[PDB]
RNA sequence: CACAUGUUCC
RNA sequence: GGUUCGAAGACGAUCAGAUACCGUCGUAGUUCCGACCAUAAACGAUGCCGACUGGCGAUGCGGCGGCGUUAUUCCCAUGACCCGCCGGGCAGCUUCCGGGAAACCAAAGUCUUUGGGUUCCGGGGGGAGUAUGGUUGCAAAGCUGAAACUUAAAGGAAUUGA
């Protein structure tokens, strides 16, 4: 790294650690805030109820109409 | 400031090696530095050095061969054992053809290779190819 | 370049530059030998023998060619050492 | 895109100097931004040169002179055509053109 | 109101290296020359060579041209390229010597000299251009 | 297919008085011509179109747009070369890169690892090459182990018979224009890296346009 | 070369250098020819050691010969001042003459008229010869430069220090250079001065050419 | 020109800073 | 001294 | 205390619209002192210390020596020029040193031939320097500082047309 001594590991792993942080592969597994915004919630399969059916107008030039489903 | 002797000696020997330069100009001269070319000596990677002994940080004048690439160096200066020398050659140097890892131990500044012999390692400077 | 058994695998030997001491690669478009002509010592006309020397396109790029070649030569005797 | 080693400034050491004001506009640039015309110039160019001389009071009398310091800006100075664009190539030619005429 | 073009030009000059002595200086003269010498196309290409060809000639009368090939120019240049001076100008009895060349020539090995004049030394050492 | 020489070294081919190419390529006098590979190696020497890309210039009227190819050749034993030709038809861009790959080829250093018993199989030492930003290395590797490398360079490498690689790279490998020629530099610093085997100064063999110089003036200008 | 009893400093050349002006050098210094100068007169120029003269002189009169064909030998002068000396070299040692307008390409390109591959390159000068010095670095060709103490000593393997400027001091370097080949080869002795003299070779300006020939009516 | 994109973002600060102290 | 703007896909 | 200039604001022209550019004013301000705030494209967009590596012409400080010129003319000695050099001070030209993606740089070089020492700081673009919390300030505001969500792009250098 930037500094090179033979007995900074406190200064090493602390300036790892807290920039762990700013990598977003680390911080949404060790954060919990998008585990809880998560609706399957630590899940892969869930059931659903539909109340209504939306017509989703699509994007920039690849253009139709999309059949999409409020669960 | 001034932080290490060994480091600054190599480094200034490696940009003249580029260069082409014969004779050049090293600041320090410490213990380990008049004994780290006498490995070079014994396996004739740069030519025979004189150096001016004086009162000061004597400056010691290398002949300059073209057998030596360049000279690494290390900081700081990290532990090795038995059970890893052969784990920075794989890292570290070209191969086992040639190319030399050198070592201060119990025994003296001395290469990995004679160090299997004496089985005796420790603590380390650098690397010659 | 030889083996255990201790022949000579390798297909060529490259050059070596006399003035830097080092090798000259197979793509080294500027190194040059120079072919030094042989002086009698009491005729003063042409022999028949040289006394070659090379120099790398490295130190000819920087411009340091005939400074060497003149320290070359003085080690072969070809330059007058009281100079 | 960095374009010049001295960024239209003639400024290595200071920071910071003393703004001037233009004279084609009232630009506010440090003095050493500034195109600094020390321009010569004769009271009357053609005209009046014959015209004096002929109602002056002493055998060949000379004529004063006019020195005024102007500082052009970057855009006052391409606006009154003396400064030009260059070739990236010309553009360390700093020499100033001749005095032929 | 009138240009030489690439065709005129190269028609025009290999005519004259190779046939320089069948031409003439009237436009008229060698305009026929040039007849039986190449095989021009049409009447108004003939005459648009030899006026070039006969505009070449007065560059050669006011004297040598850089772009030809003349024999007898190549002789005459050899005549004054080999041409031999008087005894050399490097040899001679007054020769201006400046104080610092003799203790170069004094530790050589010739260090008295016959035929040298020793000069006074230039008092005052300014040879510098003025800055600006 | 009657070739007419041009080139001094080109007469010396056919006049049977080179025993190899490997004389030429120790003096290392530029070559310029496409035959002289083939007359003395040219039994073996394979071709393989990489790729096609169509690069593009803009103009005033229309659009104007030319080929590319690019062409990795040699036998498989340490000769290998890459050729690169920007033309406007896929045909002549291809025989471009073919027909100057010939030109641009380096002999590759094969050395021994550990014992030196058998063929040498790895790269004599740990090298790289520098062109743009994409970095590769040659790592020697243990017996029997093969081109670890990426699909295109493992191409190059058994390309020239050397056998037991490993690598480790670094940049934008998606532009494999820059990763193949990175290896390129990384095999010609063989011969220009100095090795304690050669620390044996080299006898300075005359050169063949010194040897045979008589017939340099007798049967052509 | 090196202490030859045949080869020392010679008296009849001493005179010829010291008229001509030879050993005056320029007002500035390159970096490289620390050793070839010994000292700095007045007015700012500075001295050419005469002894470096012949020594690098020599060295450069051992590759001449060296190269037993001088028909591949070449010659470049495109500064006026060595055009005269250098185009009748061709004829007398058997070189190929470069002589002013030298055309880039003609040792790349295999098409062109003029496509050569010689083994000697000759120059007046680096400061108007640096174009043929471009190609000396893509083709493996030795060179002579004929350096001032100004001159750049890029791409020039063999220098010899003089004065380049002089009209009278630069034919004289290729009259002795021709004078040393021929007595190294077999051709003509060393005892007997060369009976062509060193005037053949001086550039000569065209105003004293119509003002001589006065002279002679 | 981000100046005012910055400024913006300054006027709705004043005006969500004075909606905390009306409750 | 003024001159602002030319609906989306290719 | 307000000379000049000049936010806000007013008036006269242009505009289809000026709440703008232009001109006439003109308040806070711009000037000084005592208390605040700590933001700038606070840029060399390039942290600090240290060894080495192209020359070249300069400039400034201090020091060394020297033909000579000019003043104290009345010289020793001081000054001003000229010649070099020494440590560094802002610097400048060249470049196949070398680096970089290139523009370019003698450092942005000594970097896969990877480690001289150390501080601050970034991890795709937005959301966002935002919410909240704490803290300084009379205030404007400053410092620290998210998340949900959204996107297959955002971006830098370079070539050619327009």
């Amino acid at each position: 790294g930037k500094c090179r001594g033979l007995r900074t590991a406190r200064k090493l792993r602390s300036h790892r650690r807290d920039q762990k942080w700013h990598d977003k592969q680390y911080k949404k597994a060790h954060l919990g805030t998008a585990l809880k915004a998560n609706p399957f919630g630590g899940a892969s399969h869930a059931k659903g109820i539909v109340l209504e059916k939306v017509g989703v107008e699509a994007k920039q030039p690849n253009s139709a109409i999309r059949k999409c489903v409020r669960v | 400031v001034r932080m290490n002797v060994l480091a600054d000696a190599l480094k200034s020997i490696n940009n003249a090696e580029k260069r082409g330069k014969r004779q050049v100009l090293i600041r320090p001269c410490s213990k380990v530095i008049v004994r780290f070319l006498t490995v070079m000596m014994k396996h004739g990677y740069i030519g025979e050095f004189e150096i001016i002994d004086d009162h000061r940080a004597g400056k010691i004048v290398v002949n300059l061969t073209g057998r030596l690439n360049k000279c690494g160096v290390i900081s700081p200066r990290f532990d090795v054992q038995l059970k890893d020398l052969e784990k920075w050659q794989n890292n570290l140097l070209p191969s086992r053809q040639f190319g030399f890892i050198v070592l201060t131990t119990s025994a003296g500044i001395m290469d990995h290779e004679e160090a299997r012999r004496k089985h005796t390692g420790g603590k380390i400077l650098g690397f010659f190819f | 370049m030889q083996n255990d058994a201790g022949e000579f695998v390798d297909l060529y030997v490259p050059r070596k530059c006399s003035a830097s001491n080092r090798i000259i690669g197979a793509k080294d478009h500027a190194s040059i030998q120079m072919n030094v002509a042989e002086v009698d010592k009491v005729t003063g006309r042409f022999n028949g023998q040289f006394k070659t020397y090379a120099i790398c396109g490295a130190i000819r790029r920087m411009g340091e060619s005939d400074d060497s070649i003149l320290r070359l030569a003085k080690a072969d005797g070809i330059v007058s050492k009281n100079f | 895109t960095k374009k010049r080693r001295n960024n239209g400034r003639a400024k290595k050491g200071r920071g910071h100097v003393q703004p001037i004001r233009c004279t084609n506009c009232a630009r506010c640039v440090p003095k050493d931004k500034a195109i600094k015309k020390f321009v010569i110039r004769n009271i009357v160019e053609a005209a009046a040169v014959r015209d004096i001389s002929e109602a002056s009071v002493f055998d060949a009398y000379v004529l004063p002179k006019l020195y005024v310091k102007l500082h052009y800006c970057v855009s006052c100075a391409i606006h009154s055509k003396v400064v030009r664009n260059r070739s990236r190539e010309a553009r360390k030619d700093r020499t100033p053109p001749p005095r032929f005429r | 109101g009138r240009v030489r073009t690439k065709t005129v030009k190269k028609a025009a000059r290999v005519i004259i290296e190779k046939y320089y002595t069948r031409l003439g200086n009237d436009f008229h003269t060698n305009k026929r020359v040039c007849e039986e010498i190449a095989i021009i196309p049409s009447k108004k290409l003939r005459n648009k060579i030899a006026g070039y060809v006969t505009h070449l000639m007065k560059r050669i009368q006011r004297g040598p041209v850089r772009g030809i090939s003349i024999k007898l120019q190549e002789e005459e240049r050899e005549r004054r390229d080999n041409y031999v001076p008087e005894v050399s100008a490097l040899d001679q009895e007054i020769i201006e010597v400046d104080p610092d060349t003799k203790e170069m020539l004094k530790l050589l090995d010739f260090g008295s000299l016959s035929n040298l004049q020793v000069t006074q030394p230039t008092v005052g050492m300014n040879f510098k251009t003025p800055r600006g | 297919k009657e070739w007419l020489p041009v080139t001094k070294l080109g007469r010396l081919v056919k006049d049977m008085k080179i025993k190899s190419l490997e004389e030429i390529y120790l003096f290392s006098l530029p070559i310029k011509e496409s035959e002289i590979i083939d007359f003395f190696l040219g039994a073996s020497l394979k071709d393989e179109v990489l790729k096609i890309m169509p690069v593009q210039k803009q103009t005033r009227a229309g659009q104007r747009t030319r080929f590319k190819a690019f062409v990795a050749i040699g036998d498989y034993n340490g000769h290998v070369g890459l050729g690169v030709k920007c033309s406007k038809e896929v045909a002549t861009a291809i025989r471009g890169a073919i027909i100057l790959a010939k030109l641009s080829i380096v002999p590759v250093r094969r050395g021994y690892w550990g014992n030196k018993i058998g063929k040498p199989h790895t790269v004599p030492c740990k090298v790289t090459g520098r062109c743009g930003s994409v970095l590769v290395r040659l790592i020697p590797a243990p017996r029997g182990t093969g081109i670890v490398s990426a699909p295109v360079p493992k191409k190059l490498l058994m390309m020239a018979g050397i056998d037991d690689c490993y690598t480790s790279a670094r940049g934008c490998t998606a532009t494999l224009g820059n990763f193949a020629k990175a290896t390129f530099d990384a095999i010609s610093k063989t011969y220009s890296y100095l090795t304690p085997d050669l620390w044996k100064e080299t006898v300075f063999t005359k050169s063949p346009y010194q040897e045979f110089t008589d017939h340099l003036v007798k049967t052509h200008t | 070369s090196g202490a030859l009893d045949v080869l020392q400093m010679k008296e009849e050349d001493v005179l010829k250098f010291l008229a001509a002006g030879t050993h005056l050098g320029g007002t500035n210094l390159d970096f490289q020819m620390e050793q070839y100068i010994y000292k700095r007169k007045s007015d700012g120029i500075y001295i050419i050691n005469l002894k470096r003269t012949w020594e690098k002189l020599l060295l450069a009169a051992r590759a001449i010969v060296a190269i037993e064909n001088p028909a591949d030998v070449s010659v470049i002068s495109s500064r006026n001042t060595g055009q005269r000396a250098v185009l009748k070299f061709a004829a007398a040692t058997g070189a190929t003459p470069i002589a002013g307008r030298f055309t880039p390409g003609t040792f790349t390109n295999q098409i062109q008229t003029a496509f050569r591959e010689p083994r000697l390159l000759v120059v007046t000068d680096p400061r108007a010869d640096h174009q043929p010095l471009t190609e000396a670095s893509y083709v493996n060709l030795p060179t002579i430069a004929l350096c001032n103490t100004d001159s750049p000593l890029r791409y020039v393997d063999i220098a010899i220090p003089c004065n380049n400027k002089g009209a009278h001091s630069v034919g004289l370097m290729w009259w002795m250079l021709a004078r040393e080949v021929l007595r190294m080869r077999g051709t003509i002795s060393r005892e007997h001065p060369w009976e062509v003299m060193p005037d053949l070779y001086f550039y000569r300006d065209p105003e004293e050419i119509e003002k001589e020939e006065q002279a002679a009516a | 020109r981000a100046k005012w994109r910055k400024k913006r973002m300054r006027r709705l600060k004043r005006k969500r800073r004075k909606m905390r102290q009306r409750s």
